[PDB]
């Protein structure tokens, strides 16, 4: 918006776990923040 | 009349205002330098705007015009200057009003009154308050050393209107330093000498005025523990002040302010030796350490500032101040700032990414967030202040304890902090007693008996790490083979 | 079950209080109570009826500490060490000098997903940020970053308590705090607590136990709006599962653009 | 010691950087942690 706005920084990604999900290490608006993603390979 | 508010500041005090304003259902707007791109206070308002893609972070929060420009762009009804940038500057307050914005503060004449150390000397005397005897005005025209000499009293000093000087012509020739100092950091460049009042307690009083002529004080803060220039620890109220002494100072506080019709929050600073007190300065604004006072009184000082700026009356249903005799302290509270000033190394601000971060909480404990959170990068550009920590209890002992233990329970990794130093202070017999004066740090060399603490954890993380990446000698370098369990009889 | 606790009650008469207290001091006197304890009561207009005693500390003790400045738990400990209530360690003021400055509110941030009917959600907390500032008190429970919440225990992430000379201020602050906390990985009751905290009937002060059941629109919720949360879901999908019709390659290094305005 | 133990989890090791210093992502006692280690290729 006008004067809002996201700031994203990607730290790393982890090699998949046993459910084949990877861990993204994010920083968004001054909070560490992690998200899960099933790989497709 | 205040629907939306901008904060011409950064860091903890911005974050404090945003929260006040939040609670008043007032919408909040933040500004930031190029170097504050990723700084916590930016994210803590509703809106936030860069000041100038082209303005040096040094000077990005003092550019009167661009701040107001950013303000008008967004229907700001009020700006809160915070402390220590454009907070005491009439030009800014003048330019605010003209553009139809409400500067949350005292009146222009309260700013000009006090911006000068000389202007504010006269004011104090002409309201019948004690003053520190000194060069009746400043001086310029040189050899300005040789004169005030032998006419006042032994202890002296050179201060510099907004060093010791024990004479023996250590005056003309410790008059070499002045060209690069009170030109660059101070306001209007001027200089005037003062009787050095030895071994003083440093006590300040919190005052609040509405725009209707009602003033109150919220008692005294004890700001005696300081290391050189700056304040290290504050305690409210002063543990080591007699009942009457506390009165007389509080009466004077309110005699000065009643007398020049003060408005909003300001602070009267005094210097205290034995049973005499003297007027130092006024601070026409909120101070860092106001937290202490909120804790022992219950009054919300910042919320109140805003509300006074909106024309609310002290005794009205909305600010709701107790009549004076009902304003009371209940217990003692203490403050200290977690910074990255490294104790072991000449107190450098340190600079980096915070990897791990953990605060405190529970009884008596209040954290005012600053620059510091898990993600953050700290920069060399503004004064490091990771967290303001304040604690509070019926007793001063319980208060302090409560403080060491949340200094000790804290965990900040990636930068060095003043925590080891602060812990030593809170711990010290001298502080615990309450009787301390401003030479507390001079007189205590134990205080810098910092020693880098062992930690079983980090070391262990650093071995495991090594071996995982670069293996162990003679041992066929290979992923850690999977072994059989086999349970240990016992 | 108790959702939100205020002290002291903004609805009691000066005199009801006095009697409701007077009574507690006489029951506990009579049976010579020691350490800490809660005599629960039930009020209906001018008469009131003893219901319960809790021979222990209570979750909601913090509320009472905020408004009087006594450390209930610490005294608990000191009392067991055999220590004059009015002596050195406890410095407890005499009866006639104990008072309640201002008002103070509590609530437990739990993982009761009020949209799956308040089943306590479980799992790994992937973001945790609470708050603070003026008279806000956080007592940590299970909530930290990377924390791991299980079916097995009454779920409680943070105890949050707020205080202030005015009950509205103490309300205005609690609500602020709730809207500030960002707890991710698990559902919470924050949306429901916000709704209680902001209700005319609550902030009024006169409310009975029938408060909740008699107020439909407390459960009026829309599952939280995320510009920032959904987007991360995208930026880290493409990064790994690609994008259908673009060279799988890494984000190519692009010329800096100059954008006249 | 007695009743004092360390629970440590290795989350990831990053890819080496400009001058061969890998970043270990640990958790150790409910605490995110970051160690820096010299690789020898
Ligand atoms: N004439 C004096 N005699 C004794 N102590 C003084 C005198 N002037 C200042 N001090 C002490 O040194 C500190 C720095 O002086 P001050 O002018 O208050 O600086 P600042 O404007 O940074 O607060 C003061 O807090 C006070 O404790």
């Amino acid at each position: 918006d006008k004067g809002k706005r996201l700031i994203i920084k990607l730290e790393t990604i982890s090699e998949p776990d046993e459910n084949g999900n990877r861990t993204i290490y994010y920083a968004m608006n001054g909070q560490a923040r992690r998200i899960y993603i099933k790989d497709e390979n | 009349q205040i629907k939306k508010l901008l904060v011409a500041n950064r860091g903890e005090i911005a974050i404090r205002i945003f929260r006040a304003a939040a609670e008043l259902d007032i919408s909040t707007v933040a500004i930031y330098s190029n170097e504050d791109k990723s700084s916590l206070h930016r994210y803590k308002a509703d809106e936030s705007y860069l000041v100038g893609s082209d303005l040096g972070p040094a000077e990005s929060y003092l550019n009167i015009e661009r701040i107001i420009d950013v303000a008008k762009q967004a229907n700001v009804d009020a700006i809160h200057p915070g402390y220590g940038f454009l907070s005491e500057n009439e030009q800014f307050a003048r330019r605010c009003a003209e553009e139809g914005i409400k500067f949350i503060g005292p009146h222009l004449e309260h700013l000009d009154m006090f911006g000068d150390k000389v202007k504010a000397r006269t004011t104090a005397i002409k309201a019948d308050l004690p003053v520190i005897p000194g060069t009746d005005g400043p001086i310029k025209s040189y050899e300005l050393a040789k004169e005030f000499a032998e006419e006042a009293g032994f202890p002296l000093m050179i201060k510099a209107t907004s060093r010791i000087v024990r004479e023996e012509s250590e005056l003309e020739d410790a008059f070499h330093r002045a060209k690069s100092e009170a030109e660059k950091s101070f306001g209007n460049s001027e200089v005037y000498i003062e009787r050095y009042i030895d071994n003083p307690k440093h006590i300040e009083v919190q005052v609040i005025g509405d725009e209707h002529g009602n003033i109150v004080h919220l008692f005294e803060r004890d700001c005696s523990v300081q290391r050189r220039h700056q304040k290290v620890v504050e305690v409210a109220p002063s543990v080591g002040l007699s009942p009457t002494l506390r009165q007389r100072i509080c009466d004077a506080a309110i005699q000065l302010m009643e007398n020049i019709k003060y408005v909003n929050a300001g602070t009267v600073e005094f210097l205290v030796s034995g049973d005499e007190f003297f007027f130092i300065e006024v601070n026409p604004r909120v101070q860092v350490e106001h937290t202490i006072t909120e804790m022992v009184t219950g009054i919300d000082i910042v919320k109140t500032q805003i509300l006074v700026a909106a024309g609310a009356d002290l005794f009205g249903e909305e600010i709701n101040m107790p009549q004076q005799k009902d304003i009371t302290t209940l217990g003692y509270a203490i403050q200290c700032r977690i910074t990255t000033e490294d104790p072991l190394n000449d107190f450098m601000p340190d600079t980096g990414t915070i990897i791990a971060y953990r605060s405190s909480g529970g009884f008596g404990v209040r954290l005012d967030a600053g620059d510091g959170f898990q993600g953050a990068e700290i920069s060399p550009y503004y004064d490091s202040l990771l967290v303001k920590l304040s604690t509070h209890a019926i007793s001063f002992k319980q208060a302090e304890e409560e403080m060491v233990r949340s200094l000790r329970e804290m965990r900040i990794r990636g930068v060095k902090t003043n925590i080891p130093f602060l812990i030593n202070v809170m711990k010290n017999k001298k502080f615990t007693s309450g009787d301390y004066t401003t030479k507390f740090i001079e007189e205590t060399p134990e205080l810098f008996d910092i020693q880098p603490s062992l930690d079983r954890g980090t070391k262990t993380l650093e071995y495991i790490g090594n071996v995982t990446i670069n293996g162990f000698p003679n041992v066929e370098k290979r992923p850690k083979p999977d072994y059989e369990l086999a349970s240990i009889p016992t």
